[PDB]
């Protein structure tokens, strides 16, 4: 079935290439595989259906051949003989059906084992465990993945309408310190403050993986939210997913997502993005829209739906994206280096480090 | 045992989506609830109603609106029943008393000749419908008997009175269970004399006319107050255009309830936008009166939905002047056909007003 | 037996229930099986009117009519056209109904009420289907490649020559990636192309050229086309079609575009003027203005 | 719920994927509710037997 | 039976498939397909004949 799926994933391409006809003979030679295992299956359900209809008249043919011929106990009177067989029906039902029985006991004692096993895995922390607004205060900075082992991350440091956007390269501690601020990881030492100002409250996401459900465009970029008119409009423009929900067969109605319809890497982020902003909340998190998507001006577009949403709503965002397009002009730069924190360096404090300013321009 | 289950695989599926079938089945079903239908009954759930007692009145009030052959049987078990009841006693009476033994003429029975149950039943049957053959009669020096007949005569004049009352008050009243009063099935909003004019068609299918008909209309609506008060149903009561401003109407050829949208009248914003069926847009007209030959007040009640009305339409004329009398075709009654009239809004008309 | 009618009864009914929704999956089978099928062959003598491969990359039309969404064909109307081997007819015009109408009517997989197509000399629409398209390379838009023995999604079946075709297809693209790729000839473990980037296909669609000696070459970009891989993209075309091959392109990037030696600019079925440089770019005040 | 309370380290997301986690609703939970709709068979047919 | 049915009515369905035209692929949604392609054709490979 997997194999047989991709196959006709790629129609198109199959079709035109005129392999259909080769790439049929694979399928059907593991089909011709799989029918000696069929055969197996059905030649011993053969065996059972044949016990289960041959048992009880074996049964019947030793006892009457028994008590008239061998034992000789008494006669075969019609009382006696069909009274028995009435019992020789009734009785056979639970003597062939306990084999099933202990079957359903033995599979629910491994599923039982299975599930306790899972209900005792690692859990996630428990919670509650001059900004003048919403606002992450870090100090200590003591955080890890594993519960136990080697703990990495160390020193971690860093209000509202703050467009802060930490720069650093792969693996230096960026998507992971983003997701230790949202409290999924594992805390070793420090104490991490959540400030709430308008335990922490709602917080917009739309991590690196980009993540959708299986329902409609709408669906998927409203999760779980009143429809408003100006707003959903607003998002899909700032996205440019109008052509692309125009070319869907049902417009805004199609099964987008997994188990859905088939996308491409950059239309998934930006729509995992774009729900992001849709969600207008007290804060927003955003990582790397752009990181899988090779476009020139989208980034334009995004910076242009960023900066409206920012001067209207002043939600605080932290846009942790490798572009260097807006990346000195008017951000709150920090970086973090090799796994570790360095500093919270504006844009005039960056020329004291001066380790990488130039980079980017 | 004969069956596929045996054994039961539980195996892991992997079926991708199909969910819309060929037949639109699954999203045909759309209609809303109404409070009123259009037969005029009103349907609303009364849900979590304080639980008043019940008594045995309205079991009594209910064998008097019973059906016509349901009385029948309810009667014919209850006379029969009776006789049979009282037949069973008079038998024990006589066994009790020795009457039913063999044959002793020392002995007087409390019921001269009653031999069997057969006798008995025809006793009881001769005593209740006092028909009294006078073969079997009740003695004297046995005062069970004499007891049990004063108490058959008390019972079988008991009963016998309830049977004339219901009788009596089924003819009286279950002849006023007829609704012969028919509506349109579908409103129009016309344009006469200049003004738009909300119209349905009201006949009588009954030669006898309602007596002093009134007519009520009331558009209902979720309407939300500015000040903020909210109704689910509220009603508005609308006038009549009529020649006097009453609601006095008479029942002789059908006619059209035209009502003048003004700007008093809450319609005075009616579009053909918002004539769509899930539009909380319903006019209800109720046409109360007494019909002359019985007397009993009477009411018929319909409901017209935004999508039942048909804007712009005008009522095909009915009532033909023959030579000798006026014909009526009631084949087209209800038939509205089309005719060319501003399609703008009736607030939107006033404007029409200012600019001439 | 009366003790058992009441059991068999109820197991009768049950049982009937199942098999009248299991017959419904043979049901479901028998409607994709009242499926139409287009065309096995052609109708013509397999003898001496075809040739064993059109190595040359020369088309002829005659009035060449297709045919998608019988209610409506807008698309490639009456289009008459030479093909000039070696040369680079590029195709670019409206998005919304001129963009792929060409590329749709290419293949003969698509409807057409009228047409005539001849490939040198041969009987491209007589031919089978099959037929036609065992001796047309292509190119994709998307990538897509099979799980499965890698070789054999770049090989063909057949598998004619093994390593001369592994060796040019390697200097063709990604020399040192598939010399040193460990699947080797078998490439059992594609696991669905991981590692395998978005243009590698391409390649594998341009090694048809050297496993059938194919100079016609179906080519469409699309899908993060970088400057970098286009232009080794190009230079593999232009070494192999200065040898024997002829380029077809069709394309929505400038860049790629611009860079033509001819112009099919087609819109709602109507071809544009065609010139040699850019279809005369400077004179034309319609190509030119959409080009910036 | 424990989904909810669940971590998404990498050995809680690599060894236990998504899928292995709903086939375990689908499959195990199926063989617990069909061992309950036989459980009272199994301490009654020795009786009938 | 049963078993040589399935046998027989899967290769018959694939050789169909084989011959659809663009359209049919491009109109029909490939969920149809695979449910007919693998929910009908494990009944009938398995439970059809029980
Ligand atoms: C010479 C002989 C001639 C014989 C000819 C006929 C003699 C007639 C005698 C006059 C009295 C007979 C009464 C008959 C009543 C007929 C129907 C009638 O009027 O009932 C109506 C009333 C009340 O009952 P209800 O409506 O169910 O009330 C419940 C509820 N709350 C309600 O109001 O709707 O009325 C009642 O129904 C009465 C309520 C009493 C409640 C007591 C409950 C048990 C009653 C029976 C046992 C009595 C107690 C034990 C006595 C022992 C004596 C040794
Ligand atoms: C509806 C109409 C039919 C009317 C004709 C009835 C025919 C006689 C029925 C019958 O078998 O009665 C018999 C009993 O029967 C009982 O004792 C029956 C008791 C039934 C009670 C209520 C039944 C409903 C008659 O038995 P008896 O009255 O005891 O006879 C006296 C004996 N002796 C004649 C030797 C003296
Ligand atoms: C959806 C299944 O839900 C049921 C669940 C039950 C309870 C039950 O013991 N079941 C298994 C038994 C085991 C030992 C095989 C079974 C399944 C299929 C057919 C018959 C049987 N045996 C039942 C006991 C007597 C002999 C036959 C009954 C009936 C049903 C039903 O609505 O079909
Ligand atoms: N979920 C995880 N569980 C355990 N270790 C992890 C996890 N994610 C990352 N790591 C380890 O920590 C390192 C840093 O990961 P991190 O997410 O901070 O990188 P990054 O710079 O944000 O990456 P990216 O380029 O994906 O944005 C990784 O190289 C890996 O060794
Ligand atoms: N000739 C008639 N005799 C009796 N009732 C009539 C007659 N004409 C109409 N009605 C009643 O008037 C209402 C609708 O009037 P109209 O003339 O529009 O009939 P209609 O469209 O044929 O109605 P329906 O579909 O309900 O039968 C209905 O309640 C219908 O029973
Ligand atoms: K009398």
């Amino acid at each position: 079935l997997k194999q047989t799926n991709e196959m006709l994933r790629g129609m198109k391409l199959l079709k035109l290439y005129a392999w259909e006809s080769i790439f049929c003979s694979r399928v059907e030679v593991t089909r011709r595989k799989e029918m000696t295992s069929l055969r197996a299956f059905a030649v011993y359900t053969s065996i059972s259906i044949f016990m289960n209809t041959a048992i009880p008249i074996a049964a019947v043919l030793i006892t009457f051949v028994g008590h008239v011929s061998f034992f000789k106990e008494s006669d075969l009177s019609p009382s006696v003989a069909f009274a028995s067989l009435s019992l020789f029906h009734i009785l056979v039902t639970p003597l062939f059906l306990l084999s099933s029985v202990v079957r359903s006991t033995v599979k629910a004692l491994v599923s039982v084992q299975k599930l306790s096993e899972f209900l005792s895995s690692a859990e996630i922390r428990e919670e509650q465990c001059d900004a003048d607004n919403f606002c992450v205060q870090i100090i200590g900075g003591f955080f890890t993945w594993t519960p136990d082992g080697i703990p990495t991350l160390s020193n971690i440091t860093i209000p509202r309408g703050q467009l802060t956007m930490i720069v650093g390269q792969v693996g230096c501690g960026k998507s992971s310190l983003l997701l230790a601020t949202l409290g999924e990881m594992q805390k070793v030492s420090g104490a991490v403050f959540w400030n709430s100002n308008l335990s922490r409250g709602p917080v917009a996401y739309a991590s690196q993986k980009p993540w959708l459900l299986n329902a409609t465009v709408e669906e998927n970029i409203t999760f779980e939210s009143p429809f408003n008119k100006q707003r959903y409009k607003m998002v899909i423009e700032a996205c440019s997913l109008q052509p692309d929900i125009d070319i869907l067969p049902h417009g805004d109605q199609t099964q987008i997502g997994e188990r859905g319809i088939n996308l491409s890497g950059g239309q998934r982020q930006r729509i995992s993005v774009a729900r992001a902003l849709y969600q207008q909340t007290n804060v927003v998190f955003l990582d790397d829209p752009f990181s899988a998507l090779d476009v020139h001006l989208s980034d334009h577009l995004m910076q242009a739906g960023i900066l409206e949403l920012l001067r209207d709503d002043k939600r605080t965002v932290v846009l942790v994206t490798h572009k260097l397009q807006y990346l000195p002009h008017a951000d709150w730069i920090i970086a973090m280096k090799d796994g570790t924190i360095q500093r919270e360096g504006t844009l005039k404090d960056f020329q004291r480090s001066e380790c990488q300013l130039f980079e980017h321009w | 045992m004969l069956s596929r289950k045996g054994i039961i695989p539980e195996e892991y599926v992997l079926t991708r989506l199909a969910e819309d079938p060929t037949e639109p089945r699954y999203r045909t079903r759309e209609r809303r609830a109404r409070f009123v239908s259009k037969k005029g009954n009103c349907n609303v759930a009364h849900k979590n109603i304080r639980e008043q007692g019940r008594f045995l009145q309205d079991v009594f009030t209910t064998l008097v609106d019973l059906k016509w052959p349901h009385t029948l049987l309810i009667f014919t078990m209850s006379f029969l029943c009776s006789w049979l009841l009282f037949a069973m006693v008079w038998w024990l009476i006589a066994f009790a008393h020795g009457d039913l033994a063999p044959g002793e003429g020392t002995n007087v029975p409390c019921v001269t000749s009653i031999h069997s149950f057969s006798s008995a039943f025809l006793f009881s049957i001769e005593v209740q419908v006092t028909i009294g053959f006078g073969g079997r009669m009740v003695t004297e020096e046995c005062p069970l008997a004499i007891l049990i007949l004063i108490v058959q005569n008390i019972v079988g004049l008991m009963i016998n009175a309830i049977m004339l009352g219901c009788i009596f008050m089924k003819t009286a009243q279950a002849h006023r269970r007829a609704e012969t009063l028919i509506f349109s099935k579908h409103a129009v909003i016309t344009l006469r004399h200049g003004r738009l004019c909300f119209m349905l068609r009201v006949g009588d299918l009954r030669k006898s006319m309602i007596i002093s008909a009134t007519i009520h209309m009331q558009v209902v609506r979720k309407t939300t107050s500015p000040e903020g008060e909210v109704v689910p149903l509220h009603q508005v009561d609308i006038p009549m255009e009529n020649g006097v401003g009453g609601n006095s109407i008479f029942l002789v050829a059908p006619l059209i309830i035209y009502h003048v949208i003004d700007s008093n009248s809450p319609l005075y914003d009616l579009a053909p936008s918002d004539l769509h069926h899930h539009q909380d847009l319903e006019i209800i007209v109720i046409l109360e009166g007494v019909v002359e030959t019985t007397g009993i007040t009477t009411q018929a009640r319909t409901s017209y939905l935004a999508d039942e009305i048909l804007w712009g339409q005008r009522f095909v004329p009915i009532v033909a002047e023959e030579d000798g009398r006026y014909s009526v075709d009631y084949s087209k009654f209800g038939n509205t056909v089309k005719v060319p009239t501003p399609l703008c809004t009736a607030r939107q008309l006033d404007e029409d007003r200012s600019l001439l | 037996y009366a003790l058992m009618v009441s059991n068999y009864l109820n197991w009768m009914v049950r049982n009937l229930a199942d098999m009248e929704i299991q017959l419904g999956a043979v049901k479901r089978i028998h409607a994709l099986l009242k499926t139409e099928a287009e065309s096995y062959e052609g109708l013509l003598a397999p003898s001496l009117i075809p040739k064993n491969w059109p190595d040359q990359g020369k088309i002829q039309i005659q009035n060449l009519s297709v045919r998608y969404d019988s209610s409506l064909k807008p698309v490639l109307k009456h289009v008459n056209t030479l093909i000039s081997p070696g040369q680079k007819i590029g195709i670019c015009g409206r998005t919304g109904s001129g963009k792929s109408s060409f590329s749709l009517a290419f293949f003969r997989m698509v409807d057409m009420f009228e047409g005539r197509i001849i490939i040198d000399g041969i009987d491209i629409a007589k031919l089978p289907l099959h037929t036609l398209r065992s001796r047309l390379s292509i190119i994709l838009q998307d990538p897509v490649l099979f799980s499965g023995t890698i070789r054999f999604n770049l090989d063909p079946e057949k598998k004619c020559s093994d390593s001369t075709l592994w060796e040019a297809l390697e200097i063709a693209q990604l020399k040192l990636v598939v010399k040193a790729l460990p699947g080797g000839l078998d490439a059992i473990i594609t696991e669905g192309g991981e590692n395998f980037s978005q243009g590698q296909r391409q390649l594998f669609c341009l090694a048809r050229a050297f496993v059938r000696k194919t100079s016609i070459f179906i080519m469409d970009e699309a899908t993060a086309s970088i400057d970098m891989a286009t232009e080794n993209i190009l230079q593999k075309v232009v070494m192999t079609a200065f040898a024997d091959r002829t380029v077809v392109t069709i394309a929505h990037r400038v860049h790629t575009i611009l860079s033509a030696d001819l112009v099919m600019v087609l819109k709602r079925g109507a071809i544009l003027e065609f010139d040699k440089p850019e279809t005369l770019l400077s004179q034309k005040d319609s190509v030119f203005a959409s080009f910036v | 719920n424990k989904i909810m309370h669940m971590s998404t380290s990498n050995l809680s997301m690599g060894e236990m994927t998504a899928g292995q986690i709903c086939n375990l609703v689908a499959i195990d939970t199926n063989q617990l509710m069909w061992f309950f709709f036989l459980c009272p068979n199994l301490w009654t047919m020795p009786v009938q037997i | 039976t049963g078993l040589k049915v399935a046998k027989r009515l899967h290769r018959s369905l694939l050789n169909r498939i084989i011959l659809a035209p663009m359209r049919f692929f491009e109109t029909t949604p490939l969920g149809s397909i695979l449910n007919r392609f693998s929910s009908d054709c494990n009944t009938i490979d398995q439970h059809i004949p029980s």
